[PDB]
RNA sequence: GUGGGAGAGGGUGGUGGAAUUCCCGGAGUAGCGGUGAAAUGCGCAGAUACCGGGAGGAACGCCGAUGGCGAAGGCAGCCACCUGGUCCACCCGUGACGCUGAGGCGCGAAAGCGUGGGGAGCAAACCGGAUUAGAUACCCGGGUAGUCCACGCCCUAAACGAUGCGCGCUAGGUCUCUGGGUCUCCUGGGGGCCGAAGCUAACGCGUUAAGCGCGCCGCCUGGGGAGUACGGCCGCAAGG
């Protein structure tokens, strides 16, 4: 399981200024990462059809957020999936 | 009527987690090897519910029974 | 004659027929008896007059091995468990305590149509 | 990494020179998979309410150990090797909670 | 975001005891078993009841609730790992990023289909026993598929709260699971019963609304004929 160690890790990572707990880079960075732990636990326990729901949602979300960025700055957005590597 | 007297009045502080004390687990279980019902073990339910599996537990390490005879009957 | 004193007296009953099994202290059944060994041989069984005799008979073939003392166990709920056993409390013999061990599953075959 | 309480029950009948015999491979099999031992305490004979492998009487192991997630699994597996350690459990180390208090 | 909490939520590996059947040994006789009665069946190759030993599959008493969890189907022995949902407190961070949701994609009880494994108990069909005016049944003794496992398909249902999702608003009383609090009382989320206003054809509903309202989807428009016919789509088939 993810935790506070490698999680705070990935925030300092993203934060527009320090001391920032909950952007949009952020939120998204976070998703992602359960996102990723997800799916790598998905590819064992294929019948975990439960968890299974759980994902889409979070996807459901991460690119719900995403949309938000298109709208308002486009720079941020361009520049986020290059972070994090999104698309496919 | 059941108002015997109840476990836990009749007992002291202890651990409900510490599944190797069997000198007072024994308290909690019937003539038989059952485990007493809370009416009778006089706990919460949350309570019951730990001391529950708790005694699963030390029922494995052959610590406390899983049934028991009857004496009478 | 085989001198066998104190022994182990399990009572079998059932919704159909009562018997009776005496056994030596190991465990090993010297003389048994049932219900359809007295003379019934059908409803008559599972009555209680029924386990009676199939009680008493049951220690007067005991007594020929000089049974004295005995240690009652009970298995399962018949008609007329109960005077199976007020029955050796007056056969002659010496009652230790009465057990009961009952086997009940914690689950396991699926039963059959009737419960 | 957790806490974990290693429940071992091994045959009574065992002689001084057989009995820390098992214990020096349980030991050699905890650093082995990288269980840091805090504390443990020797109960020693405890009668048993049943019978297990036909016999009434077990010898008492407890063991706190800070071991890898990943591989708690197996420690018990290596554990349940020796035909004469015949009961092994291990618990998530759990904050005490009291009651009738 | 940080700090707490509860749970039969799911997946994998493992492991515990009861009981059942079978096998072996011990001891031991004449029946056992089953029914309203009975018989079919099993026993002198020695059954039954009893002790000890072994194998194996299924399931998991008590705790267990008028309880919990989950989107539903559904979920309960214990343990460890992997994993989803959720609630509370602080009010910290973003700044409206929200609700709904044709088609689509995924999930989807039971039975049932393919290949393989497995098979203790139970048991469609089938084989006998009895019942009866008769019995292709209800009862009794057997018993194959199946029921358990894996991978794959099937996708329906009294799949029911027979009550779409989401937000606000409108007396309370009481019981209960669960979190915070200054905790004989306050405060949040959930499950029940009673009940104001109101609604309702009535039964009933009633801050878990079937009440007052807004958004958005779904559906109904006399009974039978029919969930049939035709056509298309799906499926290995059964069929949907």
């Amino acid at each position: 399981p993810i935790t506070k160690e490698e999680k705070q890790k990935v925030i300092q990572e993203f934060a527009r200024f320090p001391g920032d707990t909950g952007s949009t880079e952020v939120q998204v960075a976070l998703l992602t990462l359960r996102i990723n732990r997800l799916s790598e636990h998905l590819k064992v326990h294929k019948k975990d059809h439960h968890s299974h729901r759980g994902l889409l949602m979070m996807v459901g979300q991460r690119r719900r957020l995403l949309r938000y960025l298109q709208r308002e700055d486009p720079e941020r957005y361009r520049a986020l999936i290059e972070k994090l590597g999104i698309r496919g | 009527p059941s108002r015997k007297a109840k476990v836990k009045a009749t007992l002291g502080e202890f651990d409900l987690r510490d599944y190797r004390n069997v000198e007072v687990l024994k308290r909690f279980l019937s003539e038989t090897g059952k485990i007493l019902p809370r009416r009778r073990t006089g706990l919460s339910g949350k309570e019951q519910r730990i001391l529950a599996k708790t005694i699963k537990r030390a029922r494995i390490l052959g610590l406390l029974p899983f049934t028991e005879k009857l004496v009478r009957k | 004659k085989r001198q066998v004193a104190s022994g182990r007296a399990y009572i079998h009953a059932s919704y159909n027929n009562t018997i009776v099994t005496i056994t030596d202290p190991d465990g090993n059944p010297i003389t048994w008896s049932s219900g359809g060994v007295i003379g019934y041989k059908g409803s008559r069984k599972g009555t209680p007059y029924a386990a009676q005799l199939a009680a008493l008979d049951a220690a007067k073939k005991a007594m020929a091995y000089g049974m004295q003392s005995v240690d009652v166990i009970v298995r399962g709920t018949g008609a007329g468990r109960e005077q199976a056993i007020r029955a050796l409390q007056a056969s002659g013999l010496q009652v230790k305590s009465i057990v009961d061990d009952t086997p009940v599953p914690h689950n396991g075959c699926r039963p059959k149509k009737k419960f | 990494m957790r806490r974990y309480e290693v429940n071992i029950v091994l045959n009574p009948n065992l002689d001084q020179s057989q009995l820390a015999l098992e214990k020096e491979i349980i030991q050699r099999a905890l650093e082995n998979y990288g269980a840091r031992v805090e504390k443990v305490e020797e109960l020693g004979l405890r009668r048993l309410a049943y019978p297990i492998a036909k016999d009434p009487q077990g010898y008492f192991l407890w063991y706190q150990v800070e071991m890898p997630e990943d591989r708690v699994n197996d420690l018990a597996r290596e554990l349940r090797i020796r035909d004469n350690v015949r009961r092994v459990m291990v618990v998530k180390s759990q904050e005490p909670f009291l009651a009738n208090a």
